[PDB]
């Protein structure tokens, strides 16, 4: 499997559109985050439209637990929050910590 | 041939629905194990005058 | 010469053959604890790390250079010792031109020991028999079931052929500081030789599993100067 | 002579167990099972004396 | 068919076979065979009565279970294909097996004459013993059984292109060559100078030729098993398994016997 | 560019802790037996 | 009831039989262990009154038993015929008749070993049983015979049964599954059923011979009459290595299974698995005189043997960095069948590096008949193959029993086995390198020290064997409320971490075997539209 | 020093020692037969088999060759 970057989005991007319930969704994104790489912002963006048009809660919560596991550095997990910023604000997404404060 | 099918059904022995307890089948069964050697022991050592 | 209570390691050495033999077992003990360190290292920091990975990474299967890799460095390591071991194996078969020659025969619980060069000032076939202390007679001060009724005696600084062989089952003439351990079968004669560069009491025991008797047949040989081996020969 | 055919259709319409379905078959297994009983039997009495040392007075 | 009709038929090949009495029963006379000839070896038993009764029933107990197979697949149709493949294959592994048998016996004798020991006279034969010569007897077997390997060659051929006669008789003569081998190894027997006693020779030269003898027993058993079947039209011109199984059987063997001829005879006399 | 640490710092927070509870597991699984010979009559006296 | 165990053609309830019998042998085999070690715990008489005779015999029974009768009917008679007919989609065994024979034979095998301790003065020869001690001058009476007999019975019984598993697997795969296809076990059992073939055959020619000089008046090994008493070790040991190797393999496809269940990743480089198997099974028909160094052979054979002993090692080392691989980037998960496993990786490692030391024929001279060698296969054979057969029966016996098992019992049986076992047999390296020789019931004074340390680890290990037989019990009388209270694990794969509660629910099992997907306790007609496979 | 024992021989060099013993007693008998008991350079055969050849087995072939049943070859 010689398969670059830069493919890696292009394809990811397409597999999250053709999703048709949370099953999909579902089995989309744990093969998504199953590889020696960090999905880009442009991937995470399509993920949480995607739990969004089968109406899942849940799901976009989780897209960010998997990513504060994914990192490799704290300041990595923050880029991410600073650039998915819109986006978890205008679906109304909060974040695990924000829910489960502790 | 047909046989039936469940949980206790596809074993030689009964376990449930017996008079006598199942431990008594159990672990009778593996003393009898672990109790030949002892009786070797014991003809050899009556052969040898030991006893 | 004398095994002690809690040792862990070879009886001190007397020969030059049981002198290459521990350092045969030291060299190949040094590549035995790298492998033995990267095992265990790699097992232990697996478990701690990654019975915390919540995502598997299922999509590695393979790796072409990490599996050449690891066919061919065993290959170097085991070729690494092959070549003291074949040294050491000719160099101890060898036995060129040695000065004496004794004869040890294996019977149903007792030894046999024969001298037939007739350097002797009467030239006749030295010889008698070995036979364990039972418990029942022994003094105080001496060591049970190793001391027995007679031993062997032998000069030092000697080349000395050893030939083996047996009366009625399998035994085998083994001692311990000395390097040496061989068959002893009813119908063919081995050989071995020796040559001891001290002196002592050095022990040994029969190594041939030859029925009820099998614990109770020590070899117990002394090494003596030259000028008292011939007193203790030329008298029995 | 041929009677695969006839055999065929004794065989095949029958509830006995297969050992048991061709009419010859009882002049065989009657005798059998006695014969078998005694040649497991008898060696079985015979290990109290192996135990004991008793050896058989064939003189 | 339908799929009502396609309904009442198995959907795979294989052969479902019912309970049996025959495998517990064989295993019972292989205890009584070894529990009583241990005995009479060592005098806990007077005579051979008890191991010869052994013996009968070890025998009469493996001829139900043979006639158990005849009626699953002449009068039943249990034998498909698929069950007809297996059947041969397994045949070829218990041969395979049977040949490193006479591969340990062949391991023993070269070992017993390339260095010959020391009270034989350091020769190979040893001194004194007077060995069976290779151009005699013994010349008269090896031709007597390559002339059986020519003679089921064409009995097989003749079945297959539907000729009876011709069939029947190619049989009844590869049955009396193998009856013919077995007397005269018996005449070479009551004959030869040594024994079985003399020491290491007589050891592996009866060992090896003696095994071969006994297979040949068991092999003309089987040539008159399949003359009655095949006498009374149990064996089709496409379906016969227990002849081909029969044929590779006495090539085997006489390519065994081709060995021990040229070792046992000829380069160690 | 890099965010964040060096790799090294960050790789070297979670394996020194980890070697030195490897060479404390792998002395007791070899080393057992020489605490029996410490409290032994025939070790010093 | 009579009909369905006595006249069985079913490979399921024959399995069952298997592994009935094979449990109840290791009851005595450990018995005789428990004795022996008793007997060696201080100088002097102890235990058996100075009766040497008695102790030899208990040290053959001692090794017949554990290998004959408990670890080739448990991991071969036992888990070869259930799992490798579920694994491949076969409905039965090809020669169902003879899969049954195969079993009835051990029973009639046992009734022949023990009376042969009773009688006379039994067998006091080693499991080698080598001549002229075991010849009738030096063992008289009818005690070799009866335990020959019985060798001759296990044969009848492994050869049967691997011509069965040949066929089986060549014949009888589902829609579909190519031999490149096939589960790692099922290449573990074809493999080895292989190697019974080939080497069964050359042992029963040297002990029928060993029984003819006994009885028949015939020279193979007697001295006078021309024999060798070293041809026999010939014969016998050109059967022996192979065992060790029968032994080893199918406990290598069990591993397999479990470490990759355990980390749900499939197993590291699975194509050269199998060829690591097939040259070890061929590699094991080279080496079989590394068990007679000493015995006078020329130094070039010598030569031979050191080398072709040690390529040995550079497949296995391929087995034991593969399974390191799968479990490296894993998602472990710590039930009591994935402790055995870990644990099998640690101590076959120490076990088999003991080994390479013995293969040298040099070094093999300080190690000849010393405890140094039995320290080495009591590491690959006691936590070697019997931890594999306890990995195997918590992986597969609550799927085959419809029944669950004490989780927390479990696990402490596992550590009273892991702490004793290895106080057994540690401390037997001490005393091989200092001198001690083995089949003694005796020694001198100085080997004291040891030999009191590995007979009270004898003690532990007996201990969580009666833990085990506890677990069987509580497993059979409250196996289905194992199920409701949380007493016990449910599920061996728990759900992926975006893998929400309920969509777990529609698949439960992401399994790549069959065996999974059947109902819990199988049922007697698993197949009847054949199942397929892309 | 006094001691002397035979040496290396090429016939045979291995462990195996066996053929070494009864080949010079096989020799020594030879030699005697024809050119006499006596012979100056004929004692070579008779120290080797007395240094490396067990007397248990010199008594057996004594007592063979008595009745005309050695096995070896020396008339
Ligand atoms: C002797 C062998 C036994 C066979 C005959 C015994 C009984 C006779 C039956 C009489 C009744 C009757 O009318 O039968 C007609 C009956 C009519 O049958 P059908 O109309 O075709 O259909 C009936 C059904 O098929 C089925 O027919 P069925 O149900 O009526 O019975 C057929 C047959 C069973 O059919 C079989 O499958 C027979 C297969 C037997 C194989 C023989 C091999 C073993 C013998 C060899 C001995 C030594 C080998 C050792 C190996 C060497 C290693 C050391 O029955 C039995 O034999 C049953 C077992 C006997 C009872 C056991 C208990 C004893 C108490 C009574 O035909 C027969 O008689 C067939 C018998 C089979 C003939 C086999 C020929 C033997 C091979 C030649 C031997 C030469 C070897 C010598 C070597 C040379 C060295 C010098
Ligand atoms: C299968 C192989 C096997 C096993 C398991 C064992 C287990 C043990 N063995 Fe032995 N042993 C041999 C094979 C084995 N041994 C052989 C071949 C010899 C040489 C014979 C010879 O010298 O002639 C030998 C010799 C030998 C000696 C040498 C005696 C002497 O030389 O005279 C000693 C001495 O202590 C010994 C001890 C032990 C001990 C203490 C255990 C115990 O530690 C066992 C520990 C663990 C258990 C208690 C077993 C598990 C219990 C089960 C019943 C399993 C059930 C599992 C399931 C069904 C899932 N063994
Ligand atoms: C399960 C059973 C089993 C197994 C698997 C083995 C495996 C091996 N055995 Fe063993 N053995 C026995 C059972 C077994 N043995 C028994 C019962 C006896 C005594 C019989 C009796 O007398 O009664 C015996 C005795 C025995 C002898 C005879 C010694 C003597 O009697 O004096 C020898 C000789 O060389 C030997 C060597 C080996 C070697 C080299 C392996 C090799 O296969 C080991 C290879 C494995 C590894 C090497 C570990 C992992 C490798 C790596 C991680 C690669 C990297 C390594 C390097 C670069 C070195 N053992
Ligand atoms: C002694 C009691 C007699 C009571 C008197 C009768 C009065 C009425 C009482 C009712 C009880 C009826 C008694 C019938 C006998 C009986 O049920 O249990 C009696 C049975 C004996 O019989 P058995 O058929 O097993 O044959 C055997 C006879 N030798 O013990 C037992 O095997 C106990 C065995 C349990 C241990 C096996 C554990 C294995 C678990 C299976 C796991 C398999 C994993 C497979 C992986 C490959
Ligand atoms: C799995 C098999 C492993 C093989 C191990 C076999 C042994 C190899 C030789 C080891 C030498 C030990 C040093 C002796 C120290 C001493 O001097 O011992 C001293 C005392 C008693 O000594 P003393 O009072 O009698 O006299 C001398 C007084 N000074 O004992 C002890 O402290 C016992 C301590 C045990 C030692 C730990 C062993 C660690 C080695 C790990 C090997 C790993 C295996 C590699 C892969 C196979
Ligand atoms: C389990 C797998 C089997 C492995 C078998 C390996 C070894 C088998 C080799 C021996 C086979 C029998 C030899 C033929 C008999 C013989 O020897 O010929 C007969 C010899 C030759 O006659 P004579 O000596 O009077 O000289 C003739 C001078 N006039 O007389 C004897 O021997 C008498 C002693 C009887 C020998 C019977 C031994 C039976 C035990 C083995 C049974 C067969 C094994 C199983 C075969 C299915
Ligand atoms: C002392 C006691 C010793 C007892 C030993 C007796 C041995 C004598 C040999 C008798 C064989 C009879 C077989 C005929 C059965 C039959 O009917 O086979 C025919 C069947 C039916 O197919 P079909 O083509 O006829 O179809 C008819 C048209 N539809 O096909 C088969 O099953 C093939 C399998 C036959 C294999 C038989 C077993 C051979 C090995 C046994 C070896 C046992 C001893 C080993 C000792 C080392
Ligand atoms: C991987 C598995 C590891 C498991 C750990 C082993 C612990 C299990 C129990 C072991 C049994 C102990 C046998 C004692 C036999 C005896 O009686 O000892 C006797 C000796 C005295 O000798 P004596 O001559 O006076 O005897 C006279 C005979 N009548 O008294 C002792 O030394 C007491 C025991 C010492 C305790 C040590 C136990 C080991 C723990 C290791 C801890 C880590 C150490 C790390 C060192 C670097
Ligand atoms: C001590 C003296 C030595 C005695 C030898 C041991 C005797 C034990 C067996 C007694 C014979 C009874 C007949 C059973 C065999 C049978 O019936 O084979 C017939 C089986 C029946 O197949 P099926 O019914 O299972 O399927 C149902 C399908 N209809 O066809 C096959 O498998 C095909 C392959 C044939 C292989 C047979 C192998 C011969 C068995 C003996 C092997 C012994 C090896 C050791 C050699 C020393
Ligand atoms: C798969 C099948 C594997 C076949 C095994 C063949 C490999 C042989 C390699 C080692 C050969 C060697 O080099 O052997 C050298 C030794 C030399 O012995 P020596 O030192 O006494 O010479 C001293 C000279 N006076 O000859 C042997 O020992 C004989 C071993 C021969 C092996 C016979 C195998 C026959 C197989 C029968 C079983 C069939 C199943
Ligand atoms: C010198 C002797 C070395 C012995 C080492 C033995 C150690 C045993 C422990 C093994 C655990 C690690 C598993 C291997 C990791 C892996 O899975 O490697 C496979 C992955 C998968 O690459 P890919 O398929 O995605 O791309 C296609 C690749 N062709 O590539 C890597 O990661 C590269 C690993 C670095 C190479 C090793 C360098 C050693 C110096
Ligand atoms: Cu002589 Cu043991
Ligand atoms: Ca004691
Ligand atoms: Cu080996
Ligand atoms: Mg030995």
């Amino acid at each position: 499997d010689e398969e670059t970057f830069e493919e890696f989005t292009a394809r990811y991007e397409k597999e999250f559109d053709e999703a048709y319930d949370l099953f999909e969704v579902q089995r989309v994104l744990n093969n998504c985050f199953s590889y020696d790489l960090v999905p880009a912002p442009a991937v995470i963006e399509k993920a949480l439209r995607a739990a969004r048009r089968v109406n899942d809660l849940p799901t976009a919560i989780r897209v960010f637990e998997a990513l504060k596991y994914k990192v490799e550095n704290e300041d990595q997990y923050k880029a991410y929050l600073d650039e998915l910023k819109d986006v978890r604000q205008e679906l109304g997404v909060p974040l695990k910590e924000e829910l489960f404060p502790s | 041939v047909h046989f039936k099918d469940g949980v206790y059904e596809n074993i030689p022995f009964k376990v449930k629905g017996r008079k006598t307890p199942y431990a008594l089948s159990h672990f009778g069964f593996f003393a009898i194990g672990f109790a030949v050697p002892f009786v070797a022991c014991y003809v050899q050592l009556k052969k040898s005058g030991a006893f | 010469d004398v095994p002690t209570p809690y040792a862990c390691y070879f009886q001190d050495s007397a020969t030059p053959n049981q002198e290459g033999i521990l350092e045969l077992h030291d060299n190949i003990m040094f590549y035995l604890l790298v492998i033995l360190g990267l095992v265990s290292w790699m097992l232990y920091t697996i478990v701690m790390t990654y019975s915390k990975n919540p995502i598997a990474y299922k999509y590695i299967k393979h790796g072409q250079t990490i599996e050449v890799i690891w066919t061919i460095f065993p290959a170097v390591i085991l070729l690494i010792i092959a070549f003291p071991s074949f040294i050491l194996l000719y160099l101890c078969d060898e036995v060129i031109s040695p000065a004496m020659t004794i004869k040890a025969i294996g019977y149903q619980w007792y030894w046999k020991y024969e001298y037939s060069d007739f350097i002797n000032d009467s030239g006749e076939t030295v010889e008698f028999e070995s036979y364990v202390i039972p418990d029942e007679l022994l003094e105080e001060g001496q060591l049970r079931l190793l001391d027995t009724d007679t031993s062997m005696v032998v000069p030092v600084d000697t080349h000395i052929r050893f030939v083996v062989t047996a009366a009625d089952v399998i035994h085998d003439f083994a001692i311990p500081s000395l390097g040496i351990k061989v068959d002893a079968t009813p119908g063919r004669l081995n050989q071995v030789s020796a040559l001891i560069q001290r002196e002592g009491v050095f022990y040994g025991a029969c190594s041939e599993l030859c029925g009820t008797g099998h614990a109770n047949m020590p070899i117990k040989i002394e090494a003596v100067s030259l000028p008292k081996f011939l007193e203790w020969l030329n008298e029995q | 002579a041929n009677k695969v055919i006839q055999l065929q259709k004794i065989f095949q319409s029958s509830t006995k167990p297969l050992w048991w379905r061709h009419p010859r078959s009882a002049l065989y297994l009657y005798p059998f099972y006695a014969i078998f009983a005694v040649a497991v039997v008898t060696p079985l009495l015979y290990i109290p004396n192996a135990i004991r040392g008793i050896k058989a007075k064939k003189a | 068919m339908t799929h009502l009709e396609r309904s009442r038929h198995q959907q795979h090949p294989f052969h479902m076979v019912m309970p049996s009495p025959w495998p517990i029963v064989v295993s019972f006379a292989l205890l009584s065979l070894a529990l009583s000839t241990a005995l009479t070896m060592h005098g806990y038993i007077g005579n051979m009565n008890m191991v010869y009764l052994a013996l009968f029933v070890l025998l009469t107990s493996s001829i139900l279970w043979f006639r158990d197979i005849v009626a699953e697949a002449t009068y039943l149709g249990d034998h498909t294909m698929a069950v007809r493949k297996g059947i041969n294959l397994g045949f070829l592994m218990f041969v395979l097996s049977e040949v490193l048998i006479f591969a340990g016996l062949f391991w023993a004798y070269f070992h017993s004459a390339m260095s010959p020991d020391v009270t034989l006279g350091a020769c190979w034969p040893p001194v004194g013993i007077e060995a069976v010569q290779p151009t005699e007897l013994p010349l008269l077997n090896t031709i007597i059984l390559l002339s059986s390997g020519a003679t089921v060659t064409y009995s097989h051929h003749a079945l297959i292109a539907g000729n009876r006669n011709k069939a029947l008789s190619g049989l009844l003569i590869t049955f009396w060559l193998i009856v013919i081998f077995v007397t005269c190894q018996y005449i070479e027997y009551t004959n030869a100078a040594f024994t079985i006693s003399d020491g290491v020779y007589g050891s592996v030269f009866y060992a090896g030729t003696g095994l071969h003898f006994l297979h040949m027993v068991m092999l003309a058993a089987m040539l008159g098993v399949n003359y009655w079947r095949m006498r009374n039209y149990h064996l089709t011109a496409g379906h016969h398994v227990g002849y081909e199984t029969t044929i590779i059987y006495t090539h085997v063997l006489d390519v065994i016997w081709l060995f021990l001829y040229v070792v046992f005879y000829w380069w160690g006399v | 560019g890099r965010i964040g640490e060096s790799w090294v710092i960050t790789e070297g927070r979670r394996l020194i802790p980890e070697i030195f509870q490897w060479s404390a597991v792998l002395s007791v699984c070899l080393g057992w037996p020489g605490a029996v010979y410490f409290f032994s009559k025939a070790r010093k006296a | 009831m009579v009909q369905r165990w006595l006249y069985s053609t079913n490979a399921k309830d024959i399995a069952v039989l298997y592994f009935m019998l094979a449990i109840f042998s290791g009851m005595a085999g450990t018995a005789m262990s428990l004795i022996i070690r008793l007997e060696l715990a201080a100088p002097g008489s102890q235990y058996l009154h100075g009766n040497s005779q008695l102790f030899n015999v208990l040290v053959v029974g001692h090794a017949v038993l554990m290998i004959f009768f408990l670890v080739m009917p448990a991991l071969i008679g036992g888990f070869g015929n259930y799992l490798l007919p579920l694994m491949i989609g076969a409905t039965d065994t090809a020669f169902p008749r003879i899969n049954n024979i195969a079993f009835w034979v051990l029973p009639m095998g046992l009734v022949c070993l023990v009376t042969s301790t009773l009688v006379e003065s039994g067998a006091g020869t080693g499991w080698t049983v080598y001549p002229p001690l075991s010849s009738i001058q030096a063992h008289s009476g009818p005690s070799v015979d009866l335990a020959i007999f019985a060798l001759h019975l296990t044969s009848i019984s492994s050869l049967l049964g691997a011509i069965n598993f040949i066929v089986t697997t060549l014949n009888m795969r589902t829609n579909g599954m190519t031999m490149h296809k096939l589960p790692l076990f099922v290449w573990s059992i074809f493999i080895t059923a292989f190697l019974l073939l080939l080497s069964l055959p050359v042992l029963s020619a040297g002990i029928t011979m060993l029984l003819l000089d006994r009885n028949f008046n015939t020279s193979f090994f007697e001295v006078s009459g021309g024999g060798d008493p070293i041809l026999y070790e010939h014969l016998f040991w050109f059967f022996g290595h192979p065992e060790v190797y029968i032994l080893i393999i199918p406990g290598f496809g069990i591993i397999s299974h479990v470490v990759s269940t355990y980390s749900k990743k499939p197993v590291f480089g699975e194509i050269s698995m199998v060829y690591a198997m097939a040259s070890i099974g061929l590699l094991g028909f080279l080496v079989w005189s590394h068990h007679m160094y000493i015995v006078g052979l020329d130094a070039d054979t010598r030569a031979y043997f050191t080398s072709a002993t040690m390529i040995i090692a550079i497949p296995t080392g391929i087995k034991i960095f593969s399974w390191l691989a799968t479990i490296h980037g894993g998602s472990i998960r710590l039930a009591t069948p994935m402790l055995y496993a870990i644990a099998f990786l640690f101590l076959f490692t120490m076990g088999g590096l003991t080994g390479v030391a013995l293969a040298n024929a040099s070094l093999d001279v300080a190690f000849h008949d010393t405890y140094y060698v039995v320290g080495h296969f009591h590491y690959v054979l006691s936590m070697g193959a019997i931890f594999s057969l306890f990995a195997g029966y918590y992986y597969w016996s609550p799927q085959i029993l419809g029944l669950n098992y004490n989780e927390k019992l479990a696990q402490i049986q596992f550590w009273l086995i892991f702490i004793g076992a290895n106080v057994i047999f540690f401390p037997m390296h001490f005393l091989g390198i200092n001198g001690m020789p083995r089949r003694i019931p005796d020694y001198p004074d100085a080997f004291a020290g040891w030999n009191y340390v590995a007979s009270i680890g004898s003690f532990i290990a007996t201990l969580s064997l009666f833990l085990f037989i506890y677990i069987l019990y509580d497993q059979l009388v409250n196996g289905l409320n194992n199920k409701v209270n949380n007493k016990s694990v449910i599920y061996n794969k728990a759900p992926d971490f975006v893998e929400s509660n309920t969509i777990f629910n529609l698949n439960t099992v992401k399994s790549s075997s069959i065996e999974f997907l059947l109902t819990s306790p199988p049922a007697v007609h698993s197949f009847n539209t054949p199942a397929v496979q892309s | 020093s006094p001691l002397h024992t035979v040496g290396f021989d090429a016939r045979f060099p291995q462990q195996n020692q066996t053929k070494h013993c009864w080949q010079s007693y096989v020799d020594y008998h030879k030699c005697v037969n024809m050119k006499g008991e006596d012979f100056a350079p004929c004692k070579v055969f008779w120290k080797t088999y007395n240094a490396l050849c067990p007397l248990d087995w010199i008594e057996k072939w004594d007592d063979q060759r008595e009745k005309g049943i050695f096995a070896g070859d020396i008339n």
